């Protein structure tokens, strides 16, 4: 579970 | 991008005195979902990679002293050290940690208020050397000086002078809160000896008037 | 103890490749995602490329895509930024920060820089000028004596006086770049009767071209 940056 | 600017590229401070300083965004940074502007300030000494001093516009991280405060939300924020030491002089930064592109603010610098001096200008001929090889750089020193803002202005034979001149400038130095500056002015032996007189005329706020360091082939 | 160490900023010709290592300890690295970040020669700093935490999400400037990719090695544990195609205004020291995924706080560990330099410049050794007055005693009955370093490619020099026996006095004005090259100046003060009687030498290594050289600082 690749996770998406919080920046993202 | 979302653009972050810092004010002011620097701030003057005594000791343990209250300093404030600000950033601000285009765009908003602050997100309903997690309730948070995230807007991290940053803390920078020379050898030393930045540190996380407050996250999310007030909150405070580990080991952080806690004359550091947090605030500003939205688009304009505020880093206050509620007493300024030693150990704070640095430049401090801001990030839009928001949203990519993650964009940082361009820079506050802390340097100490220390009482007005005026500078020890000295000015320097070509070393002979030099000449030998077809070059004529003249250096005109200037030390010890408080505050920052000063001029230097190169003058040939009371004609004022600007291509040539490449200025290096210290940073407050530590002993003595002082700064120094380093004028050059660099000519070709031909330029240099179709002359005679040569200045740096120098402006500060202590200078009544502009210090002048001529010589004269 | 959380260890982020650089590797690979090295001084390559615009048009080149150059590729940066970042090793991690201390966590667990496919937890958390990797980030890159260059702080420019004016220090202002400016984040390069954002990964996740085993890939896929990669994240970039338009600054950086096309030329940079971030990378990962879960097993080999490190963070590589792939920079390709180098303009000159790359020139910034990279560090490799990471991206506080729990928490949301920023950088907060940051490895300690690889200095990357793209420039089509060579190295040409330093003018080390003797900067003597047609004597000026300056503060008290002092006199300033001073060396400039002209010339020189790439970076440092290092520029003492009398073997850095003479600390006091001196203030010397970093390195800032003429034609693509650097200078750098230095003024060493003592309290006349020193200069003339007792040596002042200024003394310059560039280690770049193999050069110490030294200059007193003489009348005749």
């Amino acid at each position: 579970y690749d996770v998406p940056d919080y920046a993202s | 991008d979302i653009v972050m600017t810092q004010s002011p590229s620097s701030l003057t401070v005594t000791a343990g005195e209250k300093v404030t300083m600000s950033c601000t965004s285009s765009q908003s940074l602050f997100n309903s979902g997690k309730q948070k502007n995230y807007l991290t300030w940053y803390q920078q000494k020379p050898g030393q990679p930045p540190k996380v001093l407050i996250y999310w516009a007030s909150t405070r991280e580990s080991g952080v002293p806690d004359r550091f405060t947090g605030s500003g939300s939205g688009t304009d924020f505020t880093l206050t050290i509620s007493s300024v030491q030693a150990e704070d002089l640095a430049v401090y930064y801001c990030q839009n940690d928001y949203s990519n592109p993650l964009t940082f603010g361009g820079g506050t610098k802390l340097e100490l208020k220390r009482a007005d001096a005026a500078p020890t200008v000295s000015i320097f001929p070509p070393s002979s050397e030099q000449l030998t090889s077809g070059g004529a750089s003249v250096v005109c020193f200037l030390n010890n000086f408080y505050p920052k803002d000063i001029n230097v202005k190169w003058k040939i034979d009371g004609s004022e002078r600007q291509n040539g001149v490449l200025n290096s400038w210290t940073d407050q130095d530590s002993k003595d809160s002082t700064y120094s500056m380093s004028s050059t002015l660099t000519l070709t032996k031909d330029e240099y000896e179709r002359h005679n007189s040569y200045t740096c005329e120098a402006t500060h706020k202590t200078s009544t008037s502009p210090i002048v360091k001529s010589f004269n082939r | 103890e959380v260890q982020l160490v650089e590797s690979g900023g090295d001084l390559v010709k615009p048009g080149g490749s150059l590729k940066l290592s970042c090793a991690a300890s201390g966590f667990s690295f496919s937890s958390y995602g990797m980030s890159w970040v260059r702080q420019t020669p004016d220090k202002r700093l400016e984040w390069v490329a954002t990964i996740s935490n085993g890939g896929g999400y990669t994240y970039y400037p338009d600054s950086v895509k096309g030329r940079f990719t971030i990378s990962r090695d879960n097993a080999k544990n490190t963070l590589y930024l792939q920079m390709s195609s180098l303009k000159s205004e790359d020139s910034a020291m990279y560090y490799c920060a990471r991206r506080e995924r729990y928490d949301e706080n920023g950088f907060a560990y940051w490895g300690q820089g690889t200095l990357v330099t793209v420039s089509a410049a060579k190295t040409t050794a330093p003018s080390v000028y003797p900067l003597a007055p047609v004597c000026g005693d300056t503060t008290g009955s002092s006199v300033t004596l001073g060396c400039l370093v002209k010339g020189y490619f790439p970076e440092p020099v290092t520029l003492t006086w009398n073997s850095g026996s003479l600390s006091s006095g001196v203030h010397t004005f970093p390195a800032v770049l003429q034609s693509d090259l650097y200078t750098l100046s230095s003024s060493v003060t003592v309290t006349s009767s020193t200069w003339p009687s007792q040596s002042i030498t200024c003394n310059v290594a560039h280690p770049a071209s193999s050069t110490k050289v030294d200059k007193k600082i003489e009348p005749r």
